């Protein structure tokens, strides 16, 4: 699985989507376990979010510094970001993503963990 | 590039280019594959690529060409045959059969390309099914003497004969023309005494396997139509129920034969035939024991190894034992030499039911319902089976699966119920030991103590009072016990959901013994504060679930307590619920109105709703005074929620007091449609400001969502009123002022629906009694909705839906309404009808029809007067063209049987002579010509312009089939399919449409 | 590669091309565009077996736009029917499409899914599907929609295909993710992409998740 050098920092339910400029739309990628997953040797931290059933992976990238987690108009419960480095469908793109979560609570608890995880990327 | 050469017909066809197109196709990839994809497609739709089907059969060397060769003849002989002359139709026969006898004559072909020769043999039916037997009577006889040639042309003729059976009589109904399959089936009926000769010699001669394989694979086709003296006057019950079930070559296909044997009509009076069901029977046991696994065989091991073909044969097996003994098994069940035979037959099933796949279980566990049901009734049968049953207990309790998938517990539940019934004793005794189980921990498990309770929750009500009280004391003493025992609150959780499920399903236990119910109930209160998840929404399910039954015991004063139940939960309501989410809220207070129905004292119950309701009322009032002081408080999100939750409390009430409910809805009934008003401002003012993006946002949807919950409040009361008069006299006006200009007056992308379905309640109870609010809401919401639904078949999904609902009732309640419409919206109204007629969404479609329906009979209703006459005039032949539009145009064949009953209840009118004015205009045929006349004219112009491939015999001989019909829906339907079958084809026999039964 | 061609066979609106691109990309296709004829993909899944590839030939249901209709099903090792749960019609013509599909591929797993279970108001009742029985099929009540047993078809063909009953779908390999650079270059382009975005509200605000 590749994750056995890493410990979970933390874990929640959220679906992720992807804009797509050509259709002005929101398009679902997965949802299930989103993981921030911090590296035993360089104590870089990274997004891992695997889709239910399929365990496929739907997000894998490196909580940047200088990423900033936006409000979507239509959501109280969900972040946009740009991404400059995902690499689940394999090679390394650029994405606008959102993540929504079950509850208020539980976005803004992503967002401190999201910014922890930022301080943690930072040294 | 290069492929796109084949579509140039200008040029001779360059077969080797076919053949890379072809291989591009079924061996390239992606960018490739795709545009060989659409040019072999344009190709094939090409109506002269007919014509280069003999060059690509005789000069292709790819089997793929060929293949979509004779998809591209089957097109040809299925639609455009009949234009053929009948030399190019023999020359088409004879290239078939020609290319057919030589790929069976070649081995290494018949054994390497056995798509391309199915496919053949395929082509070969569509050119029976035209030409045979009236253009080809020897084709039977030539089938049969060619068999005796060849090994592989034998197999072949099998596979031919099989496809026939199964054009003929298994599939035709649909494809066909009545009168076409009436013929085929006599045809091959005349001609089967030579058939079945041939298919008993090839199976009592043997030797070749795939030969043997392809004549029982005929036969099993066979076995749907053919008498039953062919199976059971010769020696083919033995040899199917012997032999053939000893190879396991043949053994699949026999086992199947042997289901559909079990199936025949046969005579029941006849001690012979009787000896031979049971004979053929006690044969296929006898090899399935001796030659595959014996009784005792772990049948549940071998599906899940799922080696070779055991799946398959472990549900054939399943299927033969349980189509046969739901027949016969009263043929086993007195005779005492035939008692081993039908319990090794049962004992099978027993093995087979254990196995873990669903969809076999639930095949064998119709039979058990089957069965267990006849031991009930039927007298000393129970006796028999009393160690299939003990067996069967335990598989059933072993299996049992959650109430919420609903047709399988029912099922399991029936089983389960049924057993405890023939032995309540084996009953509890498995139940109490696999409790002991779980508690030593031996079968314990999360997935185990629900099956068991899910189980022993199941036959509440089949013990005697007594053993029951004796029973549930020993089966909450033992999941206490269990819970105790338990460390972790997940494990501790799992056992009090459990304990908390079988209290809820033992109703007669709690009403017998008060004190138990108030500690279950005060249980069920704390468990409300206890937050690990499931817990509260358990707690919540049960108590509603207790509440609904035992309701009568919170409602009276029970001895030793100082007032009724329901008055201790209400003053502690606060308490109760601090911890529950709102919906787990609602729910608590939804209970409560249960218990407070109960009180039919008007002035008690009055007084009970007041009490539950002071919470909600106190929050209503308080923000109706900071709210009508100050309408910017309502932009805060905090007091949207709240004033959210307050409407659905009193939804919740009023879903469980309905009538009783009325005094709490006067209570706020002004005040919350002047609330409605206010939201409404500050919609339209925040889409004014922001676009149409605002109706996306929280504050917007928060907003809408007081609106949808008050229009929900005003419906579920309305929906439920027995005073009909105050509905009308206190609440229609201010509720149509106050939603009707509202809903006009926004945008299309702020209307809510939730609109319609509410004046649809109002029309459905009071409409009748307000015909000027009736043509308010009409004018209100008519044009406007038909607009926004009117442009495509998707836009505003719920809008559509709700609006075809409101149209249909007020065409049934408040017709006048319509009348009250000037000429050009009551066009409008039959547009919008035949609109709804186009659609695939079926809750449209099926509203359209009935509406249609609905409308000819108000019209017919008025007898002879301008309106009615004008209305014939102006939409008599726009209703029947649109009809028959949807009827032909295979796009909406979900509506057939309405759209049959619509096109029988036109013709009829006029048929009947129940139109009082000419339905054509001055000058346009001879004055004194009947409806009768010109519409057999109007429909046979209109037909022939549609289906210009028609002939006018044809159109005249389907008309007039027609229009004699339009009394009898069953046999109009049968012309009407028979119509459909002749329109995708040219040269249909205009004779079909005489066809009776 | 270890490949298997899957034919996806079933009446016009079933589900077919929205089930397929739901574990293709992991979208929910809301719009109903009809197939032409056929649309193939290469679909992969991580077993504890190793990798298993479908080369998944999503065929058209609209008689209109069915192309080479049962040329489709030449060499398929596997196949799923598929009907609408809310469509009484799509269920009474699955033997049609059974009948059209065994002709040509007569000895082939083949997968009954009851799409749209989703829908509150269910037309084709559990009690009614018993087609399957007959005819060796595994049938999965399924929503495209809400996911619900939307593995299950692959996982039991993969089971027939590889012949190992106890075959699972596992976790596919998370490689270490690359480190961030970003370019002063892209700045202002970022920008405006991300604010189209945050204006184009999320679909399906009142889901679960
Ligand atoms: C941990 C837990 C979870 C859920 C519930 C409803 C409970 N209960 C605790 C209150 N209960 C009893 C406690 C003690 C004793 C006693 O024998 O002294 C008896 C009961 N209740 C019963 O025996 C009983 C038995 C059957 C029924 Cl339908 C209702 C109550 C049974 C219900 C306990
Ligand atoms: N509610 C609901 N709608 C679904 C589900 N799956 C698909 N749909 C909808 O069904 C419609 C038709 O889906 P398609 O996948 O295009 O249907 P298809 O069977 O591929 O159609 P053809 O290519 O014409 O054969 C679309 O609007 C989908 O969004 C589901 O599970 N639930
Ligand atoms: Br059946
Ligand atoms: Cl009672
Ligand atoms: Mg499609
Ligand atoms: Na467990």
């Amino acid at each position: 699985t590749m994750e056995e050098d890493e410990e979970v920092l933390y874990k929640v339910r959220a679906k992720l989507f992807r804009f797509d400029a050509d259709a002005k739309e929101w398009k679902e990628r997965g949802t299930g376990d989103c993981k921030f997953l911090k590296n035993k040797k360089t104590n870089k931290v990274r997004i891992l979010m695997r889709r239910d059933k399929t365990l496929k992976i739907c997000a894998n990238h490196i909580i940047a510094p200088e990423y900033t987690l936006k409000p979507n108009v239509g959501s109280d419960r969900s972040w946009v970001y740009a991404c400059t480095a995902d690499i689940a469908e394999g090679e390394a793109e650029a994405f606008t993503f959102a993540i929504r979560f079950g509850s208020k609570e539980n976005a803004d608890k992503f967002k401190e963990e999201f910014e922890k995880a930022q301080e943690i990327n930072k040294k | 590039g290069s492929m796109e050469g084949i579509l140039d017909f200008s040029n001779d066809l360059d077969i080797a280019l076919l053949d890379q197109v072809v291989s591009t196709f079924y061996q390239g990839e992606g960018v490739q594959q795709k545009q060989a994809q659409e040019i072999l497609t344009k190709f094939q739709d090409n109506p002269d690529a007919w014509e280069k089907v003999d060059q690509i059969l005789q000069f292709s060397t790819n089997p793929q060409s060929k293949f979509i060769a004779l998809s591209i003849l089957d097109k040809l002989i299925t639609r455009k045959w009949k234009l053929l002359p009948n030399d190019h139709r023999i020359g088409i026969r004879n290239f078939v059969v020609g290319m057919i006898i030589s790929m069976c004559q070649d081995d290494e072909v018949f054994k390497t390309q056995k798509n391309l020769i199915n496919k053949s043999d395929l082509t070969l039916v569509q050119i029976l099914k035209q030409e045979w037997p009236q253009n080809w009577p020897e084709f039977i006889p030539e089938l049969i003497g060619s068999s005796s040639s060849s090994v592989n042309v034998c197999e072949n003729n099998m596979i031919v004969l099989k496809l026939l059976s199964e054009e003929v009589f298994d599939f035709s109904a649909e494809q066909m023309t009545q009168a076409k399959a009436l013929h085929l089936k006599n045809s091959m009926s005349k001609e089967f005494e030579q058939i079945f000769k041939l298919c008993f010699q090839v199976l009592e001669q043997g030797s070749s396997s795939s030969l043997i394989v392809a004549t029982l694979e005929s036969l099993l086709r066979y076995l749907h139509w053919i008498p039953y003296r062919y199976i059971y006057e010769t020696n083919i019950l033995e040899l199917l129920s012997t032999k053939f079930m000893t190879s396991p070559d043949t053994r699949a296909i026999t086992l199947k034969c042997l289901t559909e044997v079990s199936n025949l009509k046969i005579p029941q009076d006849n001690d012979l035939i009787k000896r031979q069901t049971v004979l053929f029977f006690q044969n296929t046991l006898q090899q399935i024991a001796t030659s595959v696994m014996p009784v005792t065989a772990d049948l549940k091991a071998t599906y899940a190894n799922a080696n070779g073909n055991d799946q398959s044969f472990l549900q054939d097996l399943a299927m033969f034992l349980t189509t046969y003994l739901a027949r016969n098994r009263a043929l086993l069940e007195s005779d005492e030499s035939l008692r081993e035979l039908l319990l090794n037959a049962h004992q099978y099933l027993i093995q087979l039911s254990k196995i873990e796949e669903r969809e076999l279980f639930k095949t064998t566990l119709d039979y058990w319902h089957n069965l267990v049901a006849d031991l009930f009734y039927e007298p000393l049968k129970k006796h028999i089976y009393e160690e299939i049953c003990s067996q069967l207990r335990l598989v059933i309790i072993e299996n049992m699966v959650r109430p919420e998938e609903i047709q399988l517990y029912k099922s399991e539940r029936e089983v389960l119920v049924y057993l405890t019934h023939l032995n309540v004793i084996d009953t509890e005794e498995i139940m109490i030991s696999k409790l002991a189980r779980q508690i030593d921990g031996s079968e314990w498990s999360w997935h185990n103590i629900n099956t068991l309770s899910w189980a022993i929750g199941s036959i509440s009500g089949t013990m005697s009072e007594d053993t029951e009280k004796r029973f549930v004391v020993t089966v909450i003493k033992d999941l206490l016990g269990l819970c105790e025992q338990k460390r972790g609150k997940d494990n501790k959780a799992v056992v009090a959901r459990d304990i908390m499920y079988v209290v809820g399903e033992y109703p007669r236990f709690l009403k017998a013994h008060w004190n138990f119910l108030r500690t279950v109930i005060l249980k069920l209160f704390e468990f409300m504060h206890e937050t690990h998840e499931g817990v509260q929404d358990m707690a919540c399910d049960t108590f509603i679930k207790i509440v609904q039954k035992c309701k009568y015991h919170f409602v009276i004063q029970q001895p030793r307590e100082s007032e009724p139940f329901i008055q201790t939960i209400i003053r502690d309501i606060q308490k109760t619920t601090a911890d529950l989410q709102p919906q787990q809220v609602h729910t608590f207070y939804k209970a409560c109105g249960i218990i407070i129905s109960e009180e039919r004292s008007v002035a008690e119950r009055n007084r009970l709703l007041s009490d539950l309701m002071q919470l909600p009322n106190m929050a209503w009032d308080t923000i109706v005074e900071q709210s009508t002081a100050n309408p910017t408080l309502l932009l805060d999100s905090e007091t949207v929620k709240i004033i959210a939750n307050i409407i659905k409390t009193n939804v919740a009430v009023c879903t469980s007091m309905g009538a009783d409910f009325y005094p709490q809805l006067g209570h706020i009934y002004y005040n919350m449609l002047q609330l409605y008003r206010a939201v409404s401002s500050m919609i339209s003012t925040q889409v004014a400001a922001e676009g149409l993006i605002a109706t996306k946002t929280p504050k917007v949807r928060g907003l809408r969502t007081i609106k949808k919950e008050i229009l929900k409040l005003v419906e579920t009361y309305i929906s439920k009123a027995r005073n009909l008069d105050d509905v009308v006299k206190v609440l229609v006006e201010p509720l149509l002022n106050a939603v009707l200009e509202d809903y006009m007056n926004n945008v299309p992308d702020a209307r809510d629906a939730e609109v319609l379905n509410c004046m649809t309640t109002v029309v459905e109870k009071v409409g009748h009694m307000i015909p000027q609010g009736v043509i308010l809401i009409l004018q209100s919401v008519f044009e406007c909705t038909l607009d926004m639904i009117n442009k495509d078949f998707t836009e505003y999904p719920e809008h559509r839906v709700e609006f075809y609902k409101l149209l249909k009732v007020i065409n049934e309640k408040s017709f006048a309404a319509f009348l009250e419409l000037p000429p050009a919206a009551f066009k409008l109204f039959v547009d919008a009808i035949c609109w709804a007629f186009k659609h695939n969404n079926r809750d449209v479609e099926v509203n359209g029809l009935q509406i249609a329906l609905d409308l000819v009979k108000n019209i017919e209703r008025m007898g002879n007067v301008p309106f009615a006459n004008e209305f014939h005039k102006n939409y008599f032949f726009i209703f029947v063209s649109e009809t028959f539009f949807v009827l032909t145009d295979s796009d909406h064949k979900s509506g057939f049987s309405k759209q049959a009953l619509l096109l029988m209840k036109l013709i009829s009118l006029v048929y009947d002579n129940k139109i009082s004015v000419p339905l054509y205009q001055e000058a346009e045929v001879p004055q004194g010509t009947s409806n009768q006349v010109y519409l057999s004219q109007y429909l046979a112009n209109m037909l022939s312009n549609a289906f210009p491939h028609l002939t006018s015999e044809q159109i005249a001989s389907f008309l007039s089939a027609l229009t004699k019909q339009c009394k009898d829906l069953v046999v109009f339907k049968g012309t009407l399919r028979d119509f459909l079958v002749q329109i995708k084809e040219v040269g249909g026999d205009p004779t079909d449409y005489l066809f009776a039964e | 590669q270890v490949q298997f061609k899957l034919v996806l066979v079933g009446d016009g609106g079933t589900g077919k091309t929205t089930f397929v691109k739901r574990h293709l990309t992991g979208e929910f296709e809301k719009k109903y565009v009809a197939t032409l004829g056929v649309e193939v993909h290469p679909l992969v899944f991580h077993t504890n077996r190793g990798p298993i590839k479908f080369n998944v030939w999503d065929t058209a249901g609209l008689e209109k736009f069915g192309g080479l209709r049962d040329g489709y099903y030449i060499q398929a090792q596997c196949a799923i029917i598929m009907f609408d749960v809310t469509s009484r019609v799509t269920y009474k013509n699955v033997p049609n499409w059974h009948r059209d599909l065994v002709r040509v591929c007569e000895n082939i797993p083949i997968v009954l899914c009851g799409n749209k279970v989703d829908i509150k108001d269910r037309k084709v009742k559990a009690k009614s599907i018993v087609f399957h029985r007959k005819k060796n099929l595994q049938y999965y009540d399924i929503s495209a929609k809400s996911n619900y047993n939307f593995e299950k078809p692959f996982l039991w063909l993969a089971r027939k295909l590889i012949g190992d009953p106890n075959l699972e779908f596992v976790a596919m390999p998370a490689a270490a993710p690359p480190e961030v650079v970003m370019d002063p270059a892209l700045a202002a382009q970022y920008e405006h992409d991300l604010e189209v975005a945050q204006t184009t509200a999320l679909p399906d605000e009142d889901d679960d998740l």
